[PDB]
């Protein structure tokens, strides 16, 4: 312990991936 | 380095002032959502009375809505948020401004993320401003039972008061349970119920209460598709939900029977994290369309899942899945612990160890 | 302190005073291997160094060690812990020194941005009189119930 730690008709389906 | 001035000056110091009613409501009693957004993004707080006015005016609108909303397309449908306010801000950029975009949220606004009360305040202010174009459903976390076990209650007491928490709880009791969207989709947080055979069975519930431990209201908020949905050896429509400890898993036959009986295309729901932010489940053999769709709008959930979020923009007979990545947010120690409580144990430990070794 | 305790502290002081100058330098403390790994050593030395000349003389050394006596009170131990954070010795923990002391303790387990944010929020939530710094009273209001003073005792 040397350092302090943090505690514990039909619709089409389309895709726009992340920018 | 100065001992008084701030070391990391690029981090803006949060505002200490609490916005007043004149600062938050314009000349007509409408929320100034642009003011609110900018202040809440700086971790700014409101005066208690102003927070209560947002919560109670929002509740008043919700209280006059039906158990089962009727919502026309076009609409952007969103899943879990879980207190991730800075990702909610990105959500509106991806889905479009509520000033010109109709919205449906499927619940779970609070817990796990440490900006739950900011999510509630901002969404309630938007509901007040856009009462007939932005819609909020109840999720299983919008209740006293979960918010006192998870962190929303503690969050409220740190940033506001228990009085603000209590107002949220009464507001949450007014949240509708379901939406019938474009007369095609039943939209809920969790899913189906042994005790829900028709849409009219939803209309008959009494929703103005804490969700019970069993029964149809409970199931709407809590149920999940089977792990092996669509691949069933499981011949029963409903089985006990061992993940949740209440309610049920529903099977693909169960869903397809409900859709056919009620003349619906699909069930849109949330409630289960997805790596991509969404899941399309097995097509119904009678429709050719996914029988079930999960939408999940909390990217990099719990700051560890590393998932994308999505919303569903339904417009012009296109179901457009829009994904998005997580955004930076300010840091909080777990459970809103302050840095003295956090560090003082280690201070006491290490100064004592030095002295023991100095003296040997 | 007892007589036998005063005698043992003199002997120990001399053993640490490597150059027999009559005062302990930071380098002399840092000659102990267990202290080289402890990130608060400079903070403790600075608190012992009540006359600000950079070194610990024998009077400073005995006064320092007596803060950790079993006969000391809660206030005394909590006051010492306060002084670990209060780098500039004005009686108030300010933002800059609170960050610097925490950074000493956490190192790279937190980024500078995350640490500055949680320092800000503690300053804001724990400051009750609006002067923007944490008094000993404001400090004890937060931590006084954790009983860390019970752990800050050494046998001399
Ligand atoms: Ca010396
Ligand atoms: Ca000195
Ligand atoms: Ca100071
Ligand atoms: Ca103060
Ligand atoms: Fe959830
Ligand atoms: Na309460
Ligand atoms: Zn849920």
């Amino acid at each position: 312990n040397n350092y302090l730690t943090v505690p514990a008709d039909l619709p089409v389906i389309t895709i726009d991936p992340a920018s | 380095l100065s001992t008084t001035d701030r070391v990391v000056k690029a981090v803006p110091f949060p505002p200490s002032h609490r916005l007043t009613a004149k600062e938050v409501f314009d000349n007509d009693g409408k929320p100034r959502v642009d003011i609110l957004k900018a202040h809440l993004m700086k971790e700014g707080r409101l005066e208690e009375s102003v927070a209560l006015r947002i919560i109670t005016e929002g509740a008043s609108i919700l209280r006059q809505e039906k158990n089962l909303l009727d919502i026309d397309a076009p609409v952007t449908v969103c899943g879990d948020i879980h207190g991730q306010f800075f990702d909610l801000m990105k959500l509106f950029e991806v889905g479009g401004s509520p000033a010109n975009t109709r919205y449906l949220f499927l619940g779970d606004y609070v817990d796990r993320g440490y900006f739950s009360i900011e999510c509630v305040l901002y969404l309630w202010a938007l509901k007040i401003l856009y009462p007939k174009t932005l819609f909020l459903l109840r999720g299983n976390h919008e209740c006293r039972h979960l918010t006192e076990y998870f962190t929303f209650k503690q969050e409220c007491k740190i940033k506001y008061s228990e009085r603000v928490y209590d107002a949220c709880m009464d507001a949450f009791d007014c949240l509708p349970l379901a939406a019938l969207m474009n007369q095609q989709f039943l939209c809920v947080h969790g899913g189906l119920s042994p005790e829900i055979n028709t849409l009219d069975d939803i209309r008959k519930l009494d929703r103005f209460k804490e969700p019970p431990a069993y029964g149809p209201m409970c199931d709407i908020l809590w149920s999940d598709p089977l792990e092996d949905f669509g691949n069933e050896k499981t011949q029963e429509h409903f089985t006990h939900n061992t993940v949740r400890g209440c309610s049920y898993f529903y099977s693909y036959p169960a869903v397809c029977e409900f859709l056919q009986h009620n003349n619906l295309l699909s069930i849109l729901r949330a409630h289960e994290a997805q790596d991509a932010g969404y899941r399309m489940y097995r097509k119904s053999q009678t429709t050719g369309f996914p029988s079930l769709i999960t939408i999940f709008s909390a990217p990099n959930y719990l700051d560890v899942y590393n998932n994308k979020a999505a919303v569903l923009k339904y417009e012009n007979n296109v179901m457009n899945i829009r994904q998005f990545n997580c955004s930076p947010h300010p840091y909080w120690l777990p459970n809103f612990m302050d840095v003295f409580t956090w560090s003082l144990p280690f201070v006491g430990e290490k100064v004592t160890e030095m002295l023991v070794n100095v003296l040997n | 302190m007892d007589a036998d305790e005063i005698k043992r502290l003199g002997k120990r002081f001399k053993k640490l005073d490597l150059d027999n100058s009559g005062s302990l330098s930071v380098e002399e403390f840092m000659s102990l291997p267990e202290l080289q790994q402890n990130p608060l050593v400079q903070r403790v030395i600075d608190i012992f160094d009540t006359d600000g000349n950079g070194e610990v003389d024998f009077k400073e050394f005995i006064e320092g060690v007596s803060q950790f006596s079993v006969k000391g009170d809660k206030e005394q131990k909590l006051r010492f812990a306060f002084r670990i954070y209060d780098m500039d010795k004005d009686g108030y923990i300010s933002n800059g020194e609170l960050f610097q002391v925490l950074k000493m303790m956490v190192g790279n387990n937190l980024k500078d941005t995350q640490l500055q944010q949680i320092v800000d929020k503690t300053i804001i939530n724990a400051d009750k009189d609006g002067d923007g710094r944490i008094s000993f009273e404001e400090f004890c209001a937060v931590v006084g119930g954790l009983d860390i003073h019970k752990k800050m005792v050494v046998d001399v």
